[PDB]
């Protein structure tokens, strides 16, 4: 069984740029295939046979390689790249798939927004009490949030999720939230959510007193 | 030509489901038909593979009967039974179309594919509620709004808002799980002038627990 | 002399129309016949049926009919060809080849009423001979017989008429025109000098006989076997090889075909009883054969489908090769009314098939089907044994309808003369007539 | 006797030098065939981009359509006049003559001009084949070994000719069958043995089948689905149809012929007389190739449409008459092109037209036009070229519809019965003739 | 090799019915459908014939769309529209398979039937009573039951025993119309010793009515 | 469109016997058909092509004819063979079926076997009140049903229905009904039903007493 691992986990390049992404075999193998993978959405067979775009595929689009290491690459990546590249073998039976390589829109830094919001009421009708902190649109995906309850630390009942790179402004947003019970909330006033990201050195603060 | 496959869904460890692949658009016969797995956030495997007259099926190293592939051509259908399933086998499952080039197939036409979460948990209705901004809401030229979807099992849940018709400045972070619960909230950005004033709705879906529902996102008294 | 030619390019094309009206007499005749032989056998072959179920009670009373029964015939066989026509006895196609070079006779007032009657033993009995070689012959003797009959002179008419009489014939006996055309213009037809042989006459010949077995055998194929799967490029080197096999065994099997033959001359020396007596031997072998194992005797037609579908284990097809191998030398070397041309397919659709089934499991990526061997190789002992590549590849083709394997049909029939070139060997029907043309003299 | 018994014993010895050498052909021949093929298209590609950039105004277009072709079309024409005169036509005929000893390989100029030269008759949309300049582009490749090898001999020199023919009918229509079957039946010096080793133009031909495969793949040329069959009672319908091609196949033979004579006038034989007379025959195609393409260009793509039954008995008989003119017209006018592909889309409409009749005339024989339509596709070869096996069995290799073998013989045997009784010659043979007697004298 | 048409019925006069009839077990394709129809009592009267492409579809001497075949190989099903219904139309109606011996065709398979009675009647399901032995029953050798089957509308039923189990001895009256309602009786004679003691069963379907009822043979108690 | 007409249109004859049918044409046809028919089932191809027995036709059977008159027949015809010839031409468009030949068995006496059956319970309980009487497996099929009211004549509401003679048996079946309210039913006792058959002369009845 082939270990086919493709060479950049990640990667991030403005449009219009050339890219290259590698994928290297443990041993050989001869007509590698590609397959791209937009979220969402089932893999797309793209590139074959180490280099015979399908029938639809971009002329920006070429393959490459030979027997250990195999190559793709975009003349001049447009934005409608972003996605996930998965180079497979089947030279050597059973075939397989390349860890792949994830295409992004490399744009310029971006201040996150940052809203908060206090439990809603009816949540609160529960002994349930989450505190939600969004932290919308921002770039690079590097960002860093803190809470503080009465001003103090926190990380205990804390979730965060980041979505993946928007499709358009090519921005990341992640959320925030901070779990508790209708009492341990309510013995408290003060609720601040801090974010650190590149674009600032100072982070930005965003809380709201019960009182 | 289309591949549409179902049957994935919800199992207990140590069961059994039948994955379907209704194929249309194409002959079915002539092709070698295939499954591969991906895992939630990992890559593709290939499961296995069935010629015309199924005189032929693999897998990929996996033992005796974990999988048994077949198909039967007289409804261009194809079939993937898993018994004695485990954690390892929750991942979005495909169907594919096998076809070749110089003559090292490849993976032809895919299929949206069926996910198939291998839980002891038990399904759960959704609980949603309005995430409207603070009473020192410092409403400026912009608003965010959003709307929390949590406690509810399994995956997923379809958030839009007044109906799909705001799907500008629209945001649906990936669903985090815990205590056997699944939590997500959903982020939508309007015109201040246009919020208050308006009706800004979030209507959430859980076709699992069978549920629907829709939170009016109203001013903090 | 460009003088010459300038006049001979605007003569081209001009075949007396006396000549062509007289092949279109001959195809029709040898079509009738082609199908009379074929209808006949089968009836015979079926008798043997009601012979055997009559008494499948008693067990050791089957195999005892199951023996006199082809016996019976068989040495009937022999005997109509000793006795009246030792011309026949054999393929049948080298001395039709040799009348061709005009080196041998077309004694048809003789020939005919013997090989016809005579193979109606042999292949009614449920020997390993094929039908092929026996109308071919059958055919030219036609085509000789009107020749004759309208005293049509001019050596054009005599080659040619023997010629369409050999063509109509082989199509007529694979419901392969083509086939039967191809055939004449690479084998049959005198290899080493310009001859008047007129195309345009044969095929109306050959015509006329598939209309004729079209009119009796409409609706069934001899060979269905379905569209098989296709075969991409990387998959092409395998059929290369399985040509280079049948390329070193294509010269061997014909040693012992003609050895056999030189082996078995000498149990009856030459000597009438010798011989239909070895005959019925040979024969009620076979037909008891045709009861405890056929796939071992009988015209092997039955299972090339069987084959390619991939029905017999690498097992049962490695013992139904060398069972055949063994019953068709022992039958056709036996010097009996009948072809070795049929039961060559059934060899080399086993032994591809079995080829099949290796490179299968050998190369799982290649998602290959055992079936295209078993095609790629039906005609391929054809191309090492008689060295007819073309006319197997597309008489394998115009029974098999699978042109999606031609590219390979070719490259294993091509290797398969590579072969047979290159280690000895040569076509075993010329060299049948070189020997009893050579035996015709060196005697004397 | 004696030496025939030695013979039939030593028959099937060819050379494995020789055998080897048809591997080279074959394969060159093949890498060949497809960048002609390849070439030719992209260049009426070209003509796309450049029309749609005209797309706006009409007359521009109607414009650019003419100069794209003409000037491409006198390129073609030019090239052969002034560099190899033996080219400018079939091909074949040369060949054909080159294999009995009657005619030069000048394969350092035919080559490079047939090759070139075509891609602008062809590239620019004339009514010209490619087999000919293939199968002929072909030989002087397999010359072009014989002689950078020197590889001594007749059988050398017969073979290598030959299998550079063949692998160039066979990667031209990806049909190694034909391309064999053709060599034996026609290109062969027709009246005296010969030295050609047929084991060798196989070898050749492969090659070259290779060569086209690892570049064309999963497409056909003429793509039909299997078509209905053709019970006994509907035969005669096909004998008819067979004898009418074998009427007029003699006269479209006459037409070609005097219609290149005719041509002859308006030149002279002067250089800018044709060069000229080139560009204008061709932009005239590439009009038509933009206000009826039926009309235009090689013909392949309609032969799908026609046999579909897609065609009106109307547009039928236009595209008929119009391609037997446009044909003519460029085929006739000396240029570098081949007369063997827009032969077929003749036979196919003008089998299709046949069948519709039919059809109509027997609607209890429950008939499908389509198979008439293919059992004339080769028809009108075994009437005019008269090389019924080479075109039944070429039909065959690329419609795939074995099941109509005994109706595509009945036609095309009855193409060449009246092709025969009726004068005519093989047109293929009858051009070698006249370029052959013309020359001594 | 099946050859199963639906569609049938009731239809009121100046109505339209669409008659299916679903093929399997051979190539759909490669084939010229076609209808014939036998009106009750009468011969056949070849409807009309669509080749496979459907690119041909020929009538008897019929109006102008009185009939409509057409086919969805896709389905390997065979279609027939009657518009404007009339009495001439009430009869049988067969979808066959065509074919031929030297080429004048002929009808290959014809499938099964479907009825069609034109009539401004009710589709009226039918009344199954059990026709067990008297009290007096001299129970010999061999026990005749039967059971009846009245009042419905319109043909036809097909009755059968223990489910087709138990077919030697059975019978099936032709049915007799009476007041806009048809009736008929079933008769099955088995061992005595067969039936008290075993249960015989009548199973009768009334397709229109789209009913289906199985009526227990008891002895009288 | 061609007029098959099919001579005999109901024939008899005893199996064993050598029975043959025509069918003539108002022109001229070719390579005729024909088809069986038998109670029940939809047409079958027998014969076609003037005279090829379709794969499982009893070698009994042969076809024949020519142009304007064709034929078919069964020497020594089996008693399976009853049923209803049909033959049919498609030499002429479009194709045309014949009238058809019914084929029936002569066979040697077999005397019937009454039933009579007392309205069903169910049946009462809705005001119906039906008195059947089978009467299976006689020959001829000449029969005389009469049913018999507390001892008298009653031929109003009774309903009579033969069945078709049998492929296996040759014999014939028919039963009687007799229809009544249920009170006209409950308003008598005696239920008789006589069977007058040639295999005896003295009727076959069968009654039952509600009492
Ligand atoms: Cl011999
Ligand atoms: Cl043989
Ligand atoms: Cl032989
Ligand atoms: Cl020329
Ligand atoms: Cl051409
Ligand atoms: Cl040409």
């Amino acid at each position: 069984d082939i270990v086919l691992t493709q060479s950049p986990a990640i990667m991030s390049a403005a449009p219009g740029d050339k890219v290259t992404m590698t994928c290297s075999a443990s041993s050989s193998v001869s007509y590698i295939h590609w397959y791209q993978q937009k979220s969402g959405t089932s893999p797309k067979r793209w590139i074959y046979d180490t280099s015979k775009l399908t029938s639809g595929v971009p002329v920006r689009f070429s393959g490459s390689g030979s027997g250990t290491s195999y190559s793709l690459t975009i003349n001049t990546m447009e934005a409608e790249d972003a996605a996930t590249y998965y180079c497979q073998q089947w030279s050597s039976h059973p075939q397989t798939f390349g860890g792949g390589t994830k295409l992004e829109i490399l744009r310029a830094d971006a201040a996150p927004t940052v809203s908060i919001f206090p439990p809603s009421s009816e949540q609160l009708t529960s002994g349930g009490a989450s505190v939600v902190c969004f932290l919308n649109n921002f770039y690079p995906k590097d960002i860093n949030v803190k809470w503080k309850i009465d001003g103090s630390e926190r990380q205990n009942g804390v979730l965060n999720s980041w979505t993946d790179q928007d499709s358009k402004d090519s921005t990341y947003s992640m959320s925030s939230t901070l779990t508790l019970t209708k009492d341990e909330y309510e013995r408290h006033n003060s609720y601040t959510c801090e974010a650190t990201h590149k674009t600032s050195t100072s982070p930005i603060v965003k809380s709201f007193n019960r009182a | 030509v289309r591949l549409l496959e179902s049957g994935g869904g919800l199992v207990q460890p140590g069961g059994s489901l039948k994955l379907s692949c209704a194929a249309s658009g194409f002959d079915y016969s002539r092709y070698w038909m295939s499954w591969v797995r991906q895992a939630p956030g990992k890559g593709l495997k290939w499961i296995g593979e069935i010629n015309p007259v199924s005189s032929t099926i693999n897998y990929t190293p996996s033992l005796k009967d974990k999988f048994i592939i077949s198909r039967d051509n007289a409804k261009d259908t194809l079939y993937l039974q898993i018994s004695k399933v485990r954690s390892e086998d929750t991942a979005l499952y495909y169907c594919a179309r096998l076809y070749y080039g110089y003559g090292y197939w490849y993976f032809d036409v895919w299929g949206a594919g069926t996910t198939v979460t291998v839980s002891s948990a038990k399904t759960t209705p959704p609980s949603v509620y309005p995430l409207a901004p603070g009473s020192a809401a410092a409403a400026a030229s912009m608003v965010t709004l959003g709307c929390l979807v949590k406690g509810y099992f399994p995956e997923p849940v379809t958030v839009t808002w007044n109906s799909g018709s705001l799907a500008a400045g629209v945001h649906t972070f990936p669903a985090v799980l815990q205590a056997a619960l699944y939590t997500l909230s959903s982020s939508v950005t309007v015109p201040s002038s246009s919020w208050p004033s308006e009706t800004v709705t979030c209507n959430v879906a859980h076709p699992a627990s069978s549920t629907k529902v829709d939170k009016k996102i109203v001013p903090r008294a | 002399r460009r003088r010459q030619l300038i006049r001979q390019l605007l003569e081209r094309d001009k075949t007396p129309l006396a000549i062509l009206f007289m092949a279109a007499v001959v195809g029709t005749l040898v079509g009738l016949a082609a199908v009379a032989f074929d209808k006949g056998v089968a009836w015979l072959q079926n008798q043997r049926m009601g012979a055997l179920v009559h008494t499948a009670d008693n067990y050791p009373l089957l195999l005892t009919v199951a023996f006199l029964c082809s016996a019976v015939l068989a040495m009937f066989g022999y005997f109509l060809v000793r006795k009246y026509a030792p011309e026949a006895g054999g393929s049948g196609i080298p001395e039709i080849e040799g009348a061709l070079e005009d080196q041998r006779p077309v004694r048809w007032w003789r020939v005919l009423p013997v090989k016809f009657f005579g193979g109606l033993g042999t292949l009614g009995g449920g020997m390993v001979l094929g039908r092929a070689g026996p109308t071919v012959q059958i055919g030219g003797n036609i085509g000789r017989m009107v020749l004759d009959i309208f005293r049509l002179k001019g050596d054009e008419a005599r080659h040619t008429l023997l010629a369409t009489g050999a063509a109509a014939g082989l199509a007529a006996a694979f419901n392969a025109p083509l086939a039967g055309i191809l055939f004449i213009i690479e084998e049959m037809r005198p290899q080493f000098r310009y001859t008047l042989i007129s195309i345009k006459a044969v095929f109306i010949g050959v015509i006329m006989s598939t209309i004729m077995y079209r009119i009796f055998n409409h609706e069934v194929a001899l060979i269905d076997v379905g569209k098989l799967s296709d075969a991409p490029l990387n998959t092409l080197w395998l059929y290369l090889i399985l040509g280079i096999i049948f390329g070193i065994f294509g010269p061997i099997f014909n040693k012992w075909v003609l050895g056999m033959q030189d082996l078995l001359h000498r149990v009856h020396g030459g000597n009438i009883t010798k011989w239909v007596l070895m005959g019925g031997a040979i024969g009620g072998l076979c037909g008891l054969l045709g009861f405890v194992a056929p796939a071992t005797s009988g015209g092997g037609f039955n299972l090339i489908p069987i084959a390619t579908a991939g029905n017999f284990s690498m097992g049962m097809l490695v013992f139904i090769f060398v069972a055949r191998v063994i019953t068709t030398l022992l039958c056709f070397s036996s010097g009996a009314p009948g072809g070795i041309f049929a039961p060559m397919l059934a060899l080399g659709t086993v032994l591809g098939t079995a080829f099949g089934m290796v490179a299968v499991e050998l190369f799982p990526q290649y998602h290959l089907e055992a079936g295209t061997f078993a095609i790629a190789g039906m005609g391929a002992l054809l191309a090492a044994s008689i060295r007819a590549p073309l006319t197997g590849i597309i008489l394998v083709l115009e029974m098999t309808d699978n042109y999606q394997l031609i590219l390979p049909m070719i490259i294993t029939g091509l290797g398969a003369t590579l072969l047979a070139q290159f280690t000895g060997g040569k076509p075993l029907y010329s060299a049948i007539l070189a020997r009893t043309l050579a035996k015709q003299e060196a005697e004397q």
